[PDB]
């Protein structure tokens, strides 16, 4: 909102400063830029942005009082290049003049903020996310960063919450109105890249409150999101993730038109530096419109999947007495003994990449059959892709329960997540 | 057709 001295935003096929201070912004040819305000820095020498701050109005203060915010998406390590990922630090944003200033740096799974004052004194603060989680909230997924500086503290906030704090009471004058160079710099593979959006600078130390608000505003969209935080799309192959059953995936049971639930395979080598669960497993689903290709809250869809090259569909049986029942997975058909219409929902009021899938009788029927989920059926105990009436009450309970088994995320293949072995 | 034959399997799954 207020105190914004740089505000890099997409406009008319270009990246511009909308702060009102009219910084000069030069995007070189190697930066990929789109109207979702996303830009990509690659390993190419022409993949850079030069921002020249207006030297007159912006001023270096005696003591630090300034903040930087942006969204970032950092690809997964390569399994065959773990050590290079762990060890090789590369600058992504550099803002120096007369050997003083600031930079943003990455070393594998660590993001690093660094200050150098006019006397050559340096201080750093970093945020590092775990690379041994079954399912990471951070790896190759859009998240929100804010760094704040005053005379006492450099802090990093992730997704609105304080993560790191360095004492910088020994830091004196920092020259912070130098050229800002957005460019990958250091010992990086040909393949390395970074995505960023909504890069902004403030001439104050932002409050936690101010940052949390910014997180929510910038999180907002009418459209739903995929697992990576990109817009959810019609007519796109997606694997399915369950936020309440993180390690579970859907597979058509052999010679039976139901979806059994199996346990995700993991990274199969012994390498004690990393661990992850495979994401590109289970049926390949695809969302179709019932009636752009962006999925919005309240849209009516078919949830389909590929059985070899045939396109099958997810149904609920019209007659079900129990609280929970298995879904029917079968060819596209008009049969009036099964509901085929789903309304995609977003019941969470906080930022999320999860959505819910609500079965209805038709597009105008006010009645609600239930939400798609996972349930343990006693036959042997065994988990199945299901519909459940039970979620209908749960989804109204505030605050919204993040870990309900009715919470789904859609995972497309992405160049920033490889898991071949 | 495939659909009605699968429906029969599904009825076993329902425990009907």
């Amino acid at each position: 909102l207020n105190n914004i001295i740089l505000n890099l935003r997409y406009k008319d096929n270009n990246l511009i400063d909308l702060s009102g201070y009219g910084a000069k912004v030069e995007v070189y040819d190697g930066v990929e830029l789109n109207d979702k305000n996303q830009f990509k820095l690659t390993s190419s020498a022409n993949s850079k942005i030069r921002v020249t701050q207006n030297q007159n109005i912006i001023f270096n203060s005696v003591f630090l009082d300034f903040s930087v915010s942006f969204w970032i998406r950092i690809p997964k390590y390569k399994n065959d290049g773990i050590q290079n990922y762990i060890h090789n630090e590369y600058t992504i944003i550099n803002c120096m003049k007369n050997n003083s200033g600031w930079k943003i740096s990455i070393r594998g799974n660590r993001i690093i903020w660094t200050l150098i004052d006019i006397n050559g004194k340096t201080k750093s603060v970093f945020f590092e996310y775990n690379i041994r989680e079954d399912i990471s909230e951070y790896i190759n997924r859009w998240f929100f960063v804010t760094i704040t500086n005053n005379l006492n503290n450099a802090k990093i906030y992730i997704n609105g919450k304080l993560e790191s704090n360095t004492d910088i009471k020994d830091i004196r004058e920092v020259i912070a109105n130098g050229e800002i160079i957005f460019k990958l710099d250091g010992d990086i593979d040909r393949t390395q890249f970074i995505w960023m959006k909504y890069f902004s600078i403030f001439n104050t130390e932002l409050s936690q409150s101010n940052i949390e608000e910014r997180y929510k505003i910038q999180s907002y969209s009418e459209y739903l999101k995929d697992f990576w935080g990109n817009p959810l799309m019609y007519n796109k192959e997606y694997y399915m993730f369950n936020a309440g059953n993180k390690n579970s995936y859907i597979k058509l049971k052999k010679d039976s038109p139901v979806g059994e639930i199996l346990t995700r395979s993991k990274y199969n080598q012994n390498s004690k530096y990393i661990n992850y669960r495979d994401l590109y497993i289970g049926e390949k689903f695809i969302i179709r419109r019932k009636s752009d290709d962006i999925v919005r809250k309240e849209d009516y869809i078919y949830l389909d999947f590929f059985n070899l090259n045939q396109e099958w569909r997810v149904y609920t049986y019209k007659y079900f007495k129990k609280e929970e029942e298995k879904l029917f997975l079968a060819p596209i058909s008009d049969s009036d003994e099964f509901y085929n219409t789903i309304q995609i929902k977003e019941y969470d009021e906080q930022p999320t990449y999860s959505c819910q899938l609500l079965f209805k009788k038709d597009e105008e029927s006010t009645d609600e059959i239930g939400l798609i989920g996972i349930h343990r059926f006693y036959e042997e105990y065994k988990d199945y892709f299901c519909i459940s009436k039970w979620y209908l009450k749960e989804v109204k309970r505030k605050p919204y329960n993040l870990k309900l088994g009715c919470n789904w995320q859609f995972i497309p293949k992405d160049e920033g997540w490889t898991e071949l072995q | 057709d495939a659909f009605s034959k699968l429906k029969e399997k599904f009825m076993n799954e329902l425990h009907k």
